[PDB]
């Protein structure tokens, strides 16, 4: 250039190279899908967070993860993609409580517009569980035996049927909260999940891009 | 000398002007049920401006 | 519907109006074929 500023000529230099990197960066971050781990201590989402750390990112979109008290901070940021909330259904009746916290996540106004997509976490450990005869849900939940496994929500072939009927009971009780609260503006999607699983990632990734495809459905209002 | 044209009082005329205005009415009835029934997904989902 | 369902990138009325405007572009390339057609060498009605 002319370069006829002097200190002045030094200072529209070192700004336009602060906006060359703040372009480069807008690169990285308009493509981030940014999500939260609001995971319970007993929910175990330390065993998502290993097999993040076993190799987190996808392709070539990127994905960055946060994990984490009392939340005064989880209203603070709105452009989270969604939320990752294990919860341990092993543990019968601290799943009640991570029922009660999911209600508080979905019902949280300000984070209205964004979905979660839930995890059943350690859902093998349910089934050793359930084919005992120590784990007995009429205790805790007693509309167990009110409950009836549907042929619409697919099962896994060689799976005890009881197993079936306790872990979609879990599964649906949480969906009460989402199908409850039809807004539309966010949908929560499950998915059964188990320790030293590699397929997890993945999922989240499928999930993420279904929740963008929404949006845009919602922006041009074809949905 | 006879003078030829396809004609509105042409027996095969009308035929063409009923199967035209058959058309518009049903356009013209397709429209109507995409109004009334604007807020359903199915037409929501066809960019019922389009 | 397409950009839709193939912008997996996180974040891509007046939507609308784009809409229109490419319709409108379209059929606005053959009403200037029309309207060169009809000033030029406008048909006529021969017995």
């Amino acid at each position: 250039g002319c370069t006829l500023s002097a200190e002045d000529k030094a200072a529209v230099e070192r700004s336009k190279m602060i906006e060359k990197q703040l372009q480069k960066d807008k690169q990285v971050y308009r493509a981030t899908h940014r999500l939260l781990l609001l995971g319970a201590d007993n929910s175990g989402k330390s065993t998502i967070v290993k097999q993040m750390r076993i190799l987190f990112q996808v392709d070539k979109v990127n994905f960055h993860m946060f994990d984490v008290e009392r939340r005064k901070w989880i209203q603070c940021f709105n452009d989270v993609t969604a939320i990752i909330f294990v919860v341990d259904s092993s543990d019968y009746n601290r799943l009640q409580e991570a029922l009660n916290d999911f209600k508080s996540i979905w019902n949280n106004r300000w984070l209205r517009t964004i979905s979660v997509i839930l995890f059943l976490n350690k859902q093998d450990l349910l089934a050793e569980k359930v084919l005992a005869g120590k784990s007995k849900i009429e205790d805790y939940f007693p509309e167990f035996a009110r409950y009836t496994t549907p042929e619409d929500a697919t099962p896994e072939p060689g799976e005890d049927p009881r197993v079936t009927r306790a872990k979609y009971f879990i599964r649906d009780e949480f969906l009460r909260i989402s199908t409850a609260s039809g807004d539309g503006r966010h949908y929560c999607y499950p998915h059964f999940t188990c320790a030293v699983d590699t397929e997890n990632a993945r999922r989240i990734f499928n999930d993420c891009r279904d929740i963008i495809q929404r949006m845009h459905l919602r922006q041009y209002e074809l949905l | 000398k006879e003078i030829e044209f396809l004609s509105w009082t042409e027996p095969f005329g009308i035929a063409l002007t009923l199967f035209a205005v058959l058309g518009i009415f049903l356009t013209a009835f397709v429209l109507g049920v995409f109004i009334k029934f604007r807020n359903t997904p199915i037409v929501k989902a066809t960019n019922r401006e389009l | 519907v397409l950009l839709v369902f193939e912008a997996k990138i996180p974040t891509s009325w007046w939507g609308l109006n784009l809409q229109f405007l490419l319709v409108f572009l379209c059929t606005f390339m053959q009403i200037v074929i029309c309207v060169i057609w009809l000033y030029t060498a406008p048909p006529s009605s021969y017995r």
